[PDB]
């Protein structure tokens, strides 16, 4: 359950500044390690973030065409693994190309989605020798990924809270006739929400409700009476204000999201490849 | 020293979830899929799925990091 | 690494358990074993005095070992110990700790699916903890399919033996009942030699259920009809069992899984709120 989960306890952070602090600390730690081992080679934390966003989208693409059809919970778990790993790890130490595949592999194991390793590597668009080497690398990195998650493998995704909210709307909010039409847009918002750092800053229930009410607002449907009446927030004024502020901040997070620019992505990918080959 | 039952006190940080056996009369079960006879035979009811979904929806909705 | 090896503790289908410094280490192209991952992922999200606590996990490449607190004994050693008297208070205390752990587990929508006396561990203070979550799984989702070859055969619920793919807390509750029976008789209650033999023993002891006590029994995939055994009345099986204990046993052994008492319902029964009270942990028998 989320309310006593490790995700709530250790992987929900106070602000974007805290996440930036962690990522900058990881970047500087790799810089110090590389200098001690024996500069323009290194990537800046914003370049690390651009590469991480690009490779998270690559992870989404890998999980989208994965055969057999990977459940959405597994995909969300894998993306959360990717975000958590690169919170405290540099892409220059561990390549995101292999780390994302290891995230998908571990998520498939953790979310009880049974796929054999040959079946997993068959989903890559490479020669079988490349698939064998990729499987080897994934096996090398699986325990490392598990350790870097602090052995917190259960990920609470917004999808089941979203379904529960839809049930509650269909039950206790008759004025929202046919809440199902709010699904797709909300789902779309969910996808966009997943691109940001929201999953590290907000509860799955808050994310699901924010998506639902953003979809409702986009539909010309005003339903904070759901919050005040059905959720009994008319009593605790501060609770309703805090929930509204949380949803506003999450919508702002979605607003100020810029996808990685492919022209910048090529330069950063070449820089990262030089980082890995040189070390 | 006799034993007295005490309900588990697990703070949810969210709205109250209706009781599992109350779900049918409040109309929640009209919006979840009905359990098949073989599902019922094993002890699985649509009330379980509905209760789990509602609990997930309400869990930590008011919690702030 | 940091742990030595002191004493071999056990050996199962997936792992071997030894002692170290006290803690217990469970050493387990497919990668890290899914049983160890399931145990880690479930025990990291659970915190209750009657559930085993995972303390560490380590390995190399695809190898993995889990670290738990050292548990002094298990319920199987207690039951098989001919020199220990299992007073009604001792049985009540064991059943109470088991049910409290199971209630906590079930509110978090996880089934143990391996309940048996040797998976119920006891420490030197007498606290019973459910252990061996290598087969435990989360329940409450229609789209998650399960396999019916779960739980040891002697403690397998009849709906499992009939091939129930989807099931709830009853599969644990039935095992609980079996454990209770094994507590009362000091021998395995229904020691079947096969799934057919297990079902035969269940129906010959408790009577063959009909549709009235199990409305959809004929819908389970591997459902096999049996001769209508009258069933030995429960007061003859357990001669020294009071009416409240008989009510608890009957509730745990109801053939209908839905009607079978949940952990919360079992804990609310008069048997637990009755004289004598459950034994405190400091006085529970130790072998
Ligand atoms: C591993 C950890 C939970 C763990 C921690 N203690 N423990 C014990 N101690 C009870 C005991 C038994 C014999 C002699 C001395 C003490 C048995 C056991 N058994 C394993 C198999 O060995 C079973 O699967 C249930 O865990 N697993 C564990």
């Amino acid at each position: 359950m989320y309310h006593n989960s490790s995700q709530k306890r250790h992987w929900t952070f106070s602000s974007e500044e805290q996440l930036a602090r962690l990522r900058a600390d990881a970047n500087r730690k790799f810089r110090c390690k590389a200098v001690a081992n024996g500069d323009p080679v290194f990537l800046e934390p914003h370049e690390e973030m651009t590469l991480c966003k690009y490779y998270e989208k690559r992870l989404l693409e890998f999980c989208s065409v994965f055969k057999p059809a990977m459940p959405r919970s597994v995909v969300g778990t894998a993306c959360m693994y990717f975000k958590r790993f690169y919170l405290n790890n540099s892409v220059m130490e561990y390549h995101p190309r292999i780390i994302m595949l290891t995230c998908a592999f571990l998520a498939c194991k953790v979310d009880e989605f049974n796929v054999s390793s040959p079946q997993f590597v068959g989903n890559l668009r490479e020669s079988p020798l490349g698939q064998e080497k990729a499987l080897e690398q994934i096996l090398e990195y699986e325990l490392l990924l598990i350790q870097q998650l602090n052995f917190h493998l259960i990920v609470h995704n917004p999808y089941r809270p979203f379904e529960g909210f839809l049930i509650d709307l269909k039950t206790r909010y008759p004025i929202l006739e046919n809440p199902e039409i709010l699904r797709k847009t909300a789902d779309d918002f969910l996808n966009r929400i997943a691109l940001t750092d929201a999953y590290l800053l907000y509860t799955p229930s808050q994310i699901a409700l924010t998506a639902i009410l953003s979809s409702a607002s986009r539909a010309g449907i005003t339903m904070e009476s759901y919050l005040s009446e059905s959720l009994m927030l008319k009593e605790n004024r501060t609770c309703l204000s805090q929930l509204l502020d949380i949803m506003k901040s999450m919508r702002n997070l979605v607003k100020k999201y810029e996808p990685p620019r492919s022209e910048e992505v090529a330069v950063l990918k070449q820089k990262l490849e030089r980082c890995h080959s040189a070390e | 020293a006799l034993y007295e039952y005490q309900p588990l006190q697990i703070e949810t940080y969210g709205p109250h979830v209706p009781e599992l056996e109350m779900l049918g009369r409040l109309g929640y079960l009209n919006h979840v899929r009905a359990a098949s006879p073989q599902d019922l035979a094993g002890g699985y009811t649509s009330s379980l799925a509905c209760h789990r979904a509602l609990q997930d929806a309400f869990s930590g909705l008011f919690w702030q990091p | 690494k940091r742990y030595e090896k002191l004493d071999f503790l056990g050996e199962g289908q997936f792992a071997t358990v030894y002692k170290a410094r006290i803690v217990a280490i469970k050493k387990i192209k497919d990668g890290i074993n899914r049983t160890a991952l399931r145990e880690i992922k479930l025990l990291q999200e659970l915190s209750h005095p009657n559930i085993i606590g995972l303390l560490d996990a380590f390995g190399h490449k695809s190898n993995i070992s889990l670290v738990f607190d050292f548990m002094e004994t298990d319920l199987e050693v207690i039951i098989k110990d001919n020199s220990l008297v299992l007073t009604p208070s001792h049985i009540k205390a064991y059943m109470l700790m088991t049910l409290q752990g199971l209630e906590y587990l079930h509110q978090h929508w996880i089934l143990h699916r391996d309940l048996k006396p040797n998976n119920l561990l006891l420490d030197e203070n007498g606290v019973l903890k459910l252990a061996d979550f290598g087969l435990a799984k989360s329940f409450g989702s229609p789209n998650r399919a399960y396999t019916h070859q779960v739980v040891t055969r002697w403690y397998r619920a009849p709906e499992l033996l009939f091939g129930a793919r989807m099931y709830g807390v009853g599969v644990d509750m039935w095992a609980v009942g079996c454990i209770l029976a094994e507590l009362l008789l000091r021998v395995p209650f229904l020691p079947g030699d096969s799934d057919l033999d297990q079902l035969t023993r269940i129906f010959e002891t408790l009577g063959t259920p009909t549709e009235e006590q199990w409305p959809d029994m004929c819908s389970l995939p591997d459902y096999v009809t049996f001769k209508s055994f009258p069933g030995i009345p429960l007061h003859h099986i357990f001669s020294a069992a009071g009416d409240d204990l008989l009510d608890l046993i009957q509730g745990l052994f109801l053939f209908n899984p839905c009607a079978r008492i949940t952990a919360t319902q079992a804990l609310k029964m008069k048997y637990f709120s009755n004289r004598p009270g459950p034994t405190p942990g400091c006085q529970l028998p130790r072998p």
